């Protein structure tokens, strides 16, 4: 799956 | 903090150790502590030899320079041997920004010197990977 | 990516030229867009000599070290020259921690080779300094 | 002299 995602609120 | 070669390379060694040891004695507790739901986290060596796994500075920018962000966002996506050696070249860039962050005004064959007695040791990413 | 001495050295240097511009040259503007209203913002050096001032990736662990975070919020805070000395410390450290992250399979010899070019020019914080 | 923060909280 993914190396990465949306950086935390 | 840290301003001669010799104060950089000691606070650089015992950070170094706390990763190394994240990294490979303790790995099962450090990948549990990366846990993919939490929000993003970093991977800490402190001068007491402590590693940390947690959330980045809340104020910015941060006094010294900071660990990959969201480490833990990368655990699952790949194998466990890639992942570790994610977090090892991550890691050795932060010691390497670390030591050179302190030693900004070293002069050239003192940042030679620094770069020396780092370049005898095995990275990080070296030791995980087998090299 | 680089990966040979060579390959990562011209990488270093093109990005190192374009963070010089930026500090020197283009100082006026570069101060300009470090807006300390808009959200937290770095100084980024791209391998085509240009400089960029922009917010961070957004998705993370981002492909290559990151700048330091949020330099606009210490802009008004402190002296202008101390401001600009504070973003080049950052900035060396992070050419340092790029050229690294692309030399993680370079071994003793080629990692002494490689911080050799980059310590033989002078660092973006004597440059801005006067040292 | 006034000082102004030379830190704030990340965007996020």
């Amino acid at each position: 799956q993914k190396k990465r995602r949306k950086r935390s609120t | 903090s840290p301003r001669t070669v010799e104060e950089i390379f000691k606070d650089y060694s015992a950070r170094r150790a706390a990763l190394l040891r994240a990294l490979t004695k303790d790995v099962d507790d450090f990948y549990s502590q990366c846990d993919p739901e939490k929000e993003n986290l970093c991977l800490y060596g402190h001068p007491n030899e402590s590693w940390e796994v947690n959330l980045p500075a809340e104020e910015v920018p941060p006094e010294l320079p900071e660990p990959a962000l969201g480490i833990n966002f990368a655990r699952d996506g790949m194998q466990r041997k890639d992942w570790l050696s994610l977090v090892a070249v991550h890691s050795d860039c932060w010691l390497l920004s670390v030591s050179f962050y302190f030693g900004a005004r070293l002069n050239r064959n003192e940042r030679k010197r620094l770069f020396s007695l780092i370049n005898d040791l095995p990275t990080l990413f070296d030791v995980v990977t087998g090299r």
